[PDB]
């Protein structure tokens, strides 16, 4: 019989470890992709500075985060251990950006 | 189609820093809208200062004034 | 028999447009009061950003561009376009006349 | 002899004071120089979202059978209006009240 | 005669969201303002307008508040808000 | 003096609010946020006007206080 | 002889009064205005570095880096305030797991 | 060939500061740029608030007595009554000197 973690355990080792790190958690090339892409709806041929990217970058994880954390907190304020869009929208509708 | 590039993964790996123990299947789709809006919005706004520069690149400080103008400030990039 | 400060005020501007826009409609001293701090809010907001523009861009004028360019960033879209197009038509008529 | 004297609003074609915006601009300690036509356009964008908001409330106030704009009909204006509630979202309207709005739920 | 537990409720809410008058009466409003700022600084006297400024702020913030708060006891599957409720709105808002 | 906000008075703030259904223990708690909420106003308020050397707290007063917190209020100067 | 020598101070006096002078705040600036700036300033840089320095040993490291900045904002409950809407790059976030998700 | 175009920055100072609070303490480039916008924000909040003040009470100089209430408006609790103190000290100490 093969070793298996319960389900939840690996889970928290997943929250330590990314809370006790800094580095970012997105792969950089797909999010400069996408800066990219939205940028060309507002002027083409639009280039940038890689620290611009990277404080993009640096911005949106920590927005998500932050909007991440507020999920977290609406999913158990509803005795609820999973996260659902329903708490997303709850938290961005709290905070005012709905 | 670069939506798609923001991966699984990384979705969960920046809810468990969150502190997230357990995500639904349509978080996903979600999380990646509202990073859409966001950067959609932030990015708009950097290319309005941009512009106002008469420069054909984005740079690091315009993307800092546009988070300044959110009430995002942001340390470490001037 | 001491008169009364001079206070300024918007009023007789913000009666001019409402008679504009609907003649035969009033306003009462509230609702003129919000209007003027309405004005003043709006004033100061794109005064700011046309300020820190200008500072951003190390030049010491605030020119027609720079108010343009706060407008685009304050207002919400449709708002800011037909704000751009008015300041730019109103710009336009009073460098033909004089 | 000296010509007459015409309004900078009356050459814009402007209901708002341009004079007045330009000696605010001057001595509100926003730059060194203001130019000849930041307070026209200014002037110019004050009076189209002043025009905007008085439109709006008057719909209302004619909506509730008033010919007088008061407080409430500016709230309602503005929170009817999804860019006008966007600008005015941190802006707080005395006795405007608020906008009719029961949850589903709780009916 | 016997209105059902919540007629009565729900015709409150369309009353008072058809009206704008202050909610709080003015006079203790104003001792509780008198009292909070005894603490800052004595002998402080106010204007009528400020005191109807702030009772203005604190009723909208309240009335936001309160919005948030019920919105917070529906995620919940509940229709009566608790304090909870109220700690959760202000832990999102960013205020606690 | 913080009794004087009573019960009908926090029932009504909450209907205009769209509240239903109130707890017991709503009372209490937004008798405290609503202390604080004054609390930090009215701390504001009177650092404004001791920099302008006054004895009279003014409308002005409040709303740069209420201003400064990004709660700025209309229909008062 | 600097400014900053005379009020005791290692932040720059006269940098900041130049800057106070070139901001475009007002019309004049006054003499003390600059001195009491750059105490603040030097106070409060004080304690951010004081803090940091303090994570920085709890950590087994001798230099500062941004996770040890972010450590000391977030744990100072003014400094937290003060900061509030302020995101440090490469900071990361302080090691909080509910109390619910616990095994 | 050319040297690059000076830009001022905080870093001596705040490494001067680091010096005096940890003598064996030293500090990275990211930090000290965190630690310069810091700063900078700072600055920023204090002149603003102490212009505004100035303008509302309808004065042309800002002084340390606008500053001061800039600061006790900006900084929370015993952050705002240590820098009072702190910076009362300095300026007695300026006006003591020359």
């Amino acid at each position: 019989k093969p070793h298996r973690y319960r389900p939840g355990t690996v889970a928290l080792r997943e929250i330590r470890r990314y809370q006790k790190s800094t580095e970012l958690l997105i792969r950089k090339l797909p999010f400069q992709r996408l800066v990219r892409e939205i940028a060309q709806d507002f002027k083409t041929d639009l280039r940038f500075q890689s620290s611009a990217v990277m404080a993009l970058q640096e911005a949106s994880e920590a927005y998500l985060v932050a909007l991440f954390e507020d999920t977290n907190l609406c999913a158990i304020h509803a005795k609820r251990v999973t996260i659902m869009p329903k708490d997303i929208q709850l938290a961005r509708r709290i905070r005012g950006e709905r | 189609d670069n939506i798609q590039g923001i991966t699984k993964p990384a979705i969960r790996r920046l809810a468990r820093r969150g502190g997230v123990k357990r995500i639904s299947g349509l978080i996903y789709e979600e999380t990646r809208g509202v990073l859409k809006v966001f950067l959609e919005n932030v990015i708009r706004d950097a290319v309005t200062y941009t512009e106002h520069a008469k420069r054909k690149t984005v740079t690091a400080m315009d993307v800092v004034y546009a988070l300044k103008r959110q009430g995002r400030t942001l340390y470490g990039f001037g | 028999k001491r008169r009364k400060t001079r206070k300024e005020s918007y009023a007789i501007y913000v009666y001019k447009v409402l008679k504009q826009v609907h003649p035969d409609t009033g306003i009462s001293s509230k609702a003129m009061s919000i209007m003027n701090s309405f004005v003043n809010d709006v004033f100061e907001r794109i005064a700011g950003e046309a300020s820190r523009l200008a500072h951003y861009n190390k030049r010491s004028t605030i020119t027609s561009r720079e108010i343009q360019t706060a407008v685009r960033l304050l207002l919400p879209g449709e708002l800011a376009k037909h704000a751009v197009s008015e300041g730019t038509k109103a710009v336009t008529k009073y460098t033909s006349a004089k | 002899t000296r010509a007459k004297a015409k309004t900078r609003s009356s050459r814009a074609g402007l209901q708002f004071p341009v004079g007045r915006v330009h000696r605010l601009l001057r001595k509100g300690n926003y730059a060194e120089r203001v130019g000849a036509g930041a307070p026209v356009y200014l002037a110019a964008v004050l009076e189209y979202l002043t025009a905007e908001i008085l439109e709006l409330a008057g719909n209302a106030a004619r909506d509730n059978k008033k010919t007088r704009i008061i407080p409430r009909h500016l709230q309602l204006a503005v929170r009817n209006d999804e860019e006008l509630n966007k600008l005015l979202g941190r802006v707080t309207i005395a006795q405007g009240g608020v906008l009719p709005n029961i949850q589903s739920v709780l009916l």
